[PDB]
Order: structure tokens, then C-alpha cells, then sequence
């Protein structure tokens, strides 16, 4: 139950079943640019005040 | 407790005496159903400090 399986984790005592832990993570990587010539247009414009 | 009467009846004192305060809570030690660094982590010992 939420409480009978309650004592038996908390004295250390296996339940006849198991569990997969999944967890998530994150990093902070470099990189490398490449690309061939001419490949985007880029018009440049006016300023406005 | 000082020792009140004769040995014969004083179970049934205090049997009698402490029937309100002893199903209140819990005594201070639970930790021998506590593992050890169970008492070294922040829940579940508020006898820590």
C-alpha cells in the first residue's frame, strides 16, 4: 500500500519488485562553423529614427 | 518517579498513569529501525540537533 510498502523501503527490505531510475542532464559543448560560399542572401538596409 | 505504596499494586499505578501520554507519540530513540547515515541525512531525524 502507499504505507505497508512505506516501512519496508525506509528499513531496507526488498519487495519483491524493482525499478528503472531515469534521470535528465544538460552540458555546455563547443563548436566548429562550416559553410560553402554564398550561401544566404543577407540584403543590408535604412535606419530609421 | 519516586516509588509510591508497596511493589504489589504499582504496574496497575502505573499502568493507569501513563495510559493518556504513551499513545500520544513516539519515544526518542526509533533508530534502531533506522540504518546508519539515516540519521546523518537532514529528514527523518529531527533528534539530528
Amino acid at each position: 500500500s502507499p504505507v505497508a510498502l512505506y516501512h519496508q523501503l525506509k528499513t531496507g527490505l526488498h519487495p519483491g519488485f524493482g525499478f528503472t531510475v531515469v534521470r535528465q542532464d544538460r552540458f555546455v559543448t563547443e563548436n566548429v562553423l562550416f559553410s560553402e560560399r554564398a550561401s544566404e542572401a543577407y540584403f543590408l538596409g535604412q535606419l530609421q529614427v | 518517579a519516586a516509588p509510591a505504596g508497596p511493589g504489589a499494586d504499582m504496574q496497575q499505578r502505573f499502568l493507569n498513569a501513563w495510559r493518556q501520554r504513551l499513545a500520544h507519540g513516539r519515544v526518542r530513540w526509533v533508530a534502531e529501525c533506522q540504518m546508519t547515515a539515516e540519521q546523518f541525512m537532514q529528514p527523518d531525524n529531527a533528534n539530528l540537533a
